[PDB]
Order: C-alpha cells, then structure tokens, then sequence
C-alpha cells in the first residue's frame, strides 16, 4: 500500500488573561465553588457629611443612608467533538503493523 | 475579596500614557480576534435617525 | 475559535481543510557552439604556435 499524505498545522497565537492589560481593570478570583452560588451582594454604609448652619437658617439634620451592589451571571460554553472511530481507537492498543 | 490575588507578581512590558499625572495603560485587543469569525465587541453598530 | 455566552452556535469542527497545488514553471536556455570551436577544442594539430 501507499498513503495519500496530508498535513497538520498546529501553531497558534497563545494568549493569557493575566498577560493582557485588560486584566488591570479586573480583580481576578478563582472560586472553585462558583456554580453553587446564586447571587452575591455588597452592602455599603454611608453617613452624610455635615456642615454647621449659620444664624437664621434651617439646620442640616444628619441622615444615615445605605446601598447594595450585586453581580450578573456570565455563563460561557464551547464544544469539541471527536470522531467515534478515533475515540474507540484511543482505547485498545494494537500491536501489529508499525 | 481584596485578600485574593496578592503574593507573586511578574514584570511584563506594556505601553502607557500620562494624562493629568494619571498613568492610563494602553492595549491592542485585535490580537485575540484574528483568525476568528466572531465580531469584535469593541466594534459596535450605532444607529442615527 | 472563541467561547461565548451568547446562544449563537460556535463551530464544532476544529481545523479547516486547505487544498493547494505545486504549479511548475520550467525554463530553458539555448547556447550555440560553432562546430569549429569544438573541432579545435578536442584536437591538437601541434603544427605551429
């Protein structure tokens, strides 16, 4: 027999998130149990700054106020199929022709 | 949240700009979208009536 | 390729096929040699300088 050869190509422009400067905007965190969580939250406590009133003017009463921040889900998914013949070929180790 | 991500750090060269004594980082994101069909999010269509 | 959270499908098939060809373009150069120059080249009459 004689084969009809093809050619593979493998080189790619590898890229990393931490290597990029886009990471400077982000504070990356690897939390392994992330799928379990529903919705995080961050309460913020803020007393109002005050300034002394002059004579004949209504006073600036103190007023505590608070807010809350949350988070948005960003699921992502990619697939990679493998040939069923190539997949079953991976298992048993033939010991015949080189 | 602030405790994470500290410890190890490594240098890497990048261009920068100085605006108002602030030092904004510069970036070119085209390198990741090359050889892909998907559109660049930095690009966006904008309608005007 | 690139992962996406959008519902639009991404290709399931890594690595696209490419067919190419080896287009030969041969060249040819004549160069004449007079029969006199050949007959004097191999022979040596040894009659005079």
């Amino acid at each position: 027999f004689e084969a009809i050869f093809g050619t593979f190509c493998n080189r790619l422009e590898w890229v990393y998130f931490l290597t990029s400067g886009l990471a400077a905007a982000a504070h990356a965190i690897k939390f392994h149990d992330l799928n379990k969580l529903t919705t995080g939250k961050m309460l913020f406590h803020v007393q109002v700054p005050r300034v002394a009133s002059g004579a004949g003017l209504p006073t600036s009463r103190q007023t505590t106020i608070m807010v809350t921040k949350y988070s948005e889900k960003s699921p992502i998914t990619i697939p990679f199929e493998l040939s069923a013949a190539c997949l079953t070929y991976l298992r048993e180790t033939f010991e015949g022709t080189i | 949240l602030s405790q994470a991500g500290a410890h190890s750090l490594t240098p890497l060269s990048m261009d920068v700009i100085r605006l108002g004594e602030k030092t904004v980082i510069m970036e070119n994101l085209r390198r990741v979208y090359k050889n892909t069909d998907t559109k660049d999010p930095l690009e966006r269509n904008v309608d005007l009536t």
